[PDB]
RNA sequence: GGAUAGUGGCCUACCAUGGUUUCAACGGGUAACGGGGAAUAAGGGUUCGAUUCCGGAGAGGGAGCCUGAGAAACGGCUACCACAUCCAAGGAAGGCAGCAGGCGCGCAAAUUACCCAAUCCUAAUUCAGGGAGGUAGUGACAAUAAAUAACGAUACAGUUGUAAUUGGAAUGAGUACAAUGUAAAUACCUUAACGAGGAACAAUUGGAGGGCAAGUCUGGUGCCAGCAGCCGCGGUCUCCAAUAGCGUAUAUUGUUGCAGUUAAAAAGCUCGUAGUUGAACUUUGGGCCCGGUUAACGGGGCCUUUCCUUCUGGCUAACCUUGAGCUCUUGGCGAACCAGGACUUUUACUUUGAAAAAAUUAGAGUGUUCAAAGCAGGCGUAUUGCUCGAAUAUAUUAGCAUGGAAUAAUAGAAUAGGACGU
RNA sequence: GUCGACGUACUUCAUAGGAUCA
């Protein structure tokens, strides 16, 4: 190619979307953003593949020229705004307030939330360091740049921001024995306590997490999000709790509730 | 000893080994040099266009002999003559000189039978379904 | 382009269709069920070899292995609902020792003969065909239908057909239109 | 009355098959199981069935065959018992097809296959190449 | 040093003479875009992959550029090579390997169709544009389902067979008010009214076998045999296979695991480099404790001459002790464990975990009327509504982390230039 | 030139043996 692309194939789009192979040819392409390509959830399909408030792109439109939807308390108009982990989307006609988190299975879940939950968010720093004129600041998983961070605040721990004024009111540091939400690979969307974090020079990290049913798994330290103590998260969590249940016992569970 | 390398580290002898002996197989040998179409009759082709030059059991007393039913026809590609079989001479009255007929693999020596004569199937014709256009 | 749509062949053609025994064989059961070629034979006999070869490599594996448990108990149920297993041969041995006539009698031709609602495994086909036979409140044309258990119990002459409590067809009213006039 | 035309109408599954002699020598040629090899081929269950005259066939082979005699005591492999003097087993495998008509007979003998050819709707196994095959049947 | 957004012989100046190769460089062939994938196969293997997704390259062939964040762009420009259109002969304009449609033969194959309604893309932007894309049309590409009759009576013939016999019931192929469908239409699903006895509302493709004459041809141990018989004096038949499908032609090596006396193939003999292969030996056994499975099986700890070393830091067990009732408490001592710095033989092999896009393959659920499929859907309903899914496995080699320490290599103390130290 | 050698593609000749019966 001689620059960037514009469009995206349906059988190329994210798995977790769940979009019909046969419904057309082609998927909507998240617009550049705080979230990345294949991170991140559209609000076409938030609106109309799981919601189902619009049948079709030009219901969204609508919906989005109406100034009806906010993302972080700021109203957006894109179709394709990349909206991703940890974003509160606010609908004030209907009253309603989400949180995009991972389910179990590892596709963003219809989570809703209250309006005090929907007053902040959290953010895992991905980086600290000085801007000019000798300002610290702290570059989060959404692109948040923070100016003067409490200087205990290193990478890998999860700031508290609150969305009205985008300051952080509280961290998390990442040590043993915090609870932690998986956001990359095969355990996308588990939750568990961390145990022990493997340190390699010059190469990826592992942490090795624990579940609630005293399960292990071993994950790079990429995927790993801090959400609190054991117990006591920070953000209510969603239906199952991040915990994995083997293809024999969710039929069990689905037996006994039908 | 089998007389075969059989080392664990001996793979590359074992691959460059056969690879020098596949060439002994004729089937190998053909099918990577391409000489595989010799052989067919046709030249590497399922059928052939030919001229029909004579009919030389037109005149054999025996009704659906054998020779009645064969033509001599010059396949246009190399214009080498050879012989063609007719499905019966009702078919044969169809088939006269200097048509275009489309030869297909079939009195031993003819190994050749007619299926199409000036563009139509000669089956088509025997079924009175078309008319040979001239 | 779009993204392709999925197909797949139905059926086989068998090692030696020429054996004199098997050709005896579907004349028998072409005649006894009244199926219209070898087609549905091999269709049926398709079938149930994948899911004998199915249940064979679950066998191969060890007992108490979850994959073998969940999908042999799967494999049984489904059986099982469609009516060519009973319900005390619930093991994977017997899936094995299962036969096409088991599955051809499932078939809603067979079905429509059986409950009295034909005299004829030909009369049922036609009958089906003819959109005579409801199963439940669904009109069912497809003679390759297969009933299962729960909706053995529902099959009935349709609401729209004559025979169901509609109208006499086109034929009884002309007739009785024209001995009328 | 099992019979129609040629198709036996009796013989449905789980199969009850008659070993030969020969027939566990290229079982064991071939490295092919008794029990596995014929759910391969038949997939089905299949009871294998000994009787005296090849029993008694095996053991006087001598200690070259002891692999063949233990594999033919195996639990699994049930023994037929036998009414006739005469220990050919040949002989006694094509009698037993001819009482009943419920037998495959697993074997490799080209004469005694000829034999059970004649006799109408006997399935008839044989071993070759890599494993079992069966003719004369049409389930499968 | 120059140049580039930047590393770099990328180029320049000066220097050295280096770099690859029998573990196959270099050169040549390729009817060579690569992969996900497809077929076959019991397994190893063999072959196919222009072709729905990803990546690369090209826009007739070389070369060079403007603009711009992004192009060496070609539905942008300039030159050359080959073609080729208009011309008043002075000049001007070209690139369908985009969608339709032509030529390339004298022998052949989708419509120069409708639309942005869905999918998404572009813009100053909800609105305009989109031959991208969808819709319909068009050679049986590849696939799913499935009509062409069912129930009786009579008749005739050797309880069987045959009906241009006969009775009144059923229905869609088709036609068509209508409605639904659709951007508008066609079609599907529905449905008034028509639509069946030769049900002429006229199923096909191959194969086998007969029999008939004042007939024709050929041969001869008479009247016969072979070939065969649409043709004679006048006159203008049965069965078999598949089935809305069927026929014809071409094509379609042993690692596991081959053979070498007498019927393929052991070199005349020896030496010998690469390559492959290469004797045995170094912690074995014994005594206890803990917790798991179904008395067996496996997993951990100690002890046995067997603990990595060192420093620093964090916490602090146990041990000594005061006091208050095995538990708290005073004051010392601080093992174990954790974190970091130094210290450090290297691999082969195998176990476990991440990674290996989606689609595809296998596979769970689901009455698309069944099915191929799709990822849908399901339950109540006077009223407002509730709710389950979109699982799971596979994937070689290389790279990464990890437990083993059998097997096979590798290094060490010999002129001690060796180890250790309060 | 019905030329030699080679390569390629084909054609062809070598199949009956034992037992019983007349
Ligand atoms: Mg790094
Ligand atoms: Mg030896
Ligand atoms: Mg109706
Ligand atoms: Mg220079
Ligand atoms: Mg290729
Ligand atoms: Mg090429
Ligand atoms: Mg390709
Ligand atoms: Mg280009
Ligand atoms: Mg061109
Ligand atoms: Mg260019
Ligand atoms: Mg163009
Ligand atoms: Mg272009
Ligand atoms: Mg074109
Ligand atoms: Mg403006
Ligand atoms: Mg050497
Ligand atoms: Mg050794
Ligand atoms: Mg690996
Ligand atoms: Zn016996």
């Amino acid at each position: 190619a001689r620059g960037p692309k514009k469009h995206l194939k349906r059988l190329a789009a994210p798995h977790h979307w769940l979009l019909d192979k046969l419904s057309g040819c082609y998927a909507p392409r998240p617009s550049a953003g705080p979230h990345k390509l294949r991170e991140s959830l559209p609000l076409i399909v938030f609106l109309r593949n799981r919601l189902k408030y619009a049948l079709n792109g030009r219901e969204v439109k609508a919906i989005l020229m109406q100034r009806h939807v906010k993302v972080d308390g700021k109203v957006r108009t894109d179709t394709t705004y990349p909206a991703g982990f940890m974003d509160v989307i606010t609908l004030d006609a209907t009253n309603e307030n989400f949180r995009l988190v991972y389910d179990v299975k590892g596709r963003f879940a219809v989570h809703r939330i209250t309006d005090e939950e929907a007053s902040y968010k959290l953010g895992k720093v991905k980086k600290v360091q000085l801007g000019k004129k000798g300002v610290p600041y702290v570059v989060t998983h959404d692109g948040r740049t923070i100016r003067y961070p409490d200087p205990n605040i290193k990478v890998n721990d999860t700031v508290k921001i609150d969305l009205a004024s985008g300051k952080i009111t509280d961290f998390i540091k990442f040590d043993a024995g915090k609870l932690v939400y998986v956001t990359g690979g095969r355990n996308l969307g588990r939750i568990g306590t961390i145990v022990h974090k493997e340190r390699h020079d010059g190469g990826f990290d592992l942490v090795h997490i624990k579940d609630s049913l005293d399960n292990t798994f071993v994950t790079r330290l990429n995927n790993v999000f801090v959400i609190g103590e054991q117990g006591k998260p920070y953000i209510s969590l969603p239906k199952g709790k991040g915990i994995k249940l083997s293809i024999a016992e969710e039929r069990d569970r689905r037996r006994a509730q039908q | 000893g089998k007389g075969k390398p059989r080392g664990l580290n001996s793979a590359r002898k074992l691959r460059v080994h056969r690879r020098n002996n596949r060439w002994a197989e004729n089937n190998y040998k053909k099918r990577l040099l391409g000489t595989a179409f010799k052989s067919s009759p046709f030249g590497g082709s399922s059928h052939a266009k030919g001229i029909v030059l004579e009919k030389l059991g037109i005149e054999s007393k025996q009704p659906n002999s054998a020779i009645r039913k064969c033509v001599r026809v010059q396949l246009i590609k190399n214009g080498k003559k050879v012989t063609a079989f007719v499905p019966n001479d009702g078919c044969l009255n169809f088939v006269d000189e200097n048509d275009e007929v489309l030869l297909a693999g079939f009195i031993p020596g003819v190994r050749f039978k007619v299926v199409k004569v000036s563009g139509v199937s000669l089956l088509a014709l025997w079924k009175e379904k078309k008319e040979k256009p001239r | 382009p779009r993204a392709p749509r999925t197909y797949s062949k139905t059926y086989s053609t068998p090692k030696r269709p020429y054996e004199s025994s098997r050709l005896d064989a579907e004349l028998k059961l072409a005649g006894e069920f009244g199926l219209k070629n070898k087609k549905e034979i091999y269709r049926i006999s398709f079938q149930l070899s994948k899911i004998r070869r199915a249940a064979r490599d679950l066998l191969t594996r060890d007992e108490k292995d979850p994959k073998r448990l969940f999908e042999g108990n799967a494999l049984i149920r489904r059986l099982v609902r469609v009516g060519v297993l009973s319900e005390d041969k619930k093991k994977l041995d017997y899936v094995l020792a299962l036969k096409v006539e088991d599955f051809l009698e499932r078939r809603l031709q067979t079905q429509v003969y059986k409950l009295g609602l034909a005299k004829s495994v030909h009369h049922a086909r036609v009958l089906i065909t003819q959109r005579h036979i409801a199963v439940g409140k669904q009109i069912v044309n497809i003679p390759s239908f297969m009933v299962r258990l729960d909706s053995e119990k529902h099959i009935d002459f349709a609401p729209t057909s004559p025979f169901g409590g509609a109208r006499p067809g086109r034929v009884a009213r002309r007739n009785a239109a024209r001995k009328a006039e | 009355s099992a019979l129609f035309f040629q198709y036996n109408q009796a013989i449905k599954p789980p199969y009850q098959v008659l070993i030969d002699t020969n027939f566990i020598n290229f079982s064991i040629q071939k490295k092919v199981d008794i029990v596995r090899g014929m759910m391969d081929c038949l997939l089905a269950k299949c009871n294998p069935l000994i009787t005296d005259c090849v029993m008694a066939e095996l053991e006087k082979l001598g200690p070259k065959y002891r692999i063949a005699l233990k594999l033919a005591r195996d639990p699994r492999i049930k023994r037929l018992s036998c009414s006739h003097k005469g220990t050919y087993a040949d002989d006694c495998l094509v009698h037993r097809v001819l009482q009943h008509k419920c037998y495959i007979v697993a074997t490799n003998d080209a004469g005694l296959k000829q034999r059970i050819r004649k006799i109408p709707g006997i399935p008839l196994m044989s071993v070759g190449g890599h494993a079992y095959v069966i003719e004369k049947l049409p389930d499968v």
